[PDB]
């Protein structure tokens, strides 16, 4: 999953939230959209932007 | 195939319940509304969107002759 992934950015505490939506896999989470984010509770602009940053930071 | 859809959206584990509920083929999968989704074995609010959203596309895709 994205346990150590979100750890590097400091979002580890969110993991489980993106688990109840099926984004608990770096198989398709690596190509997640801003739309498919808010559903996991990640509706906030800063949070969405943060996760998008991780897509290129950690990849 | 239903499998490719269910696996691409990371709903892999649902295929089991899906096919068991008679929705083994796309034509039937595009029929089941939101209620069916929740009944077959979907209690997660998030999965209730991953499937529903994608279903909307499938329902429209088959309508696009």
């Amino acid at each position: 999953g994205m346990s150590a992934w979100l750890r590097a950015i400091g979002l580890e505490r969110y993991e489980e939230g993106l688990v109840h939506n099926g984004w608990d896999d770096l198989e398709f989470l690596s190509d997640i959209t801003e739309e498919d984010l808010e559903e996991a509770g990640v509706q906030d602009p800063a949070h969405k932007r943060l996760l998008l940053d991780t897509l290129q930071l950690s990849k | 195939t239903v499998s490719e859809w269910l696996e691409s959206i990371k709903m892999q584990q649902y295929t089991e319940h899906f096919m068991a509920a008679g929705y083994t083929a796309i034509e039937k999968v595009v029929q089941m509304t939101n209620d069916d989704i929740k009944r077959i074995g979907v209690r997660l609010p998030g999965h209730q969107k991953r499937i529903a959203y994608s279903l909307l596309g499938l329902k429209d895709q088959v309508n696009t002759v």
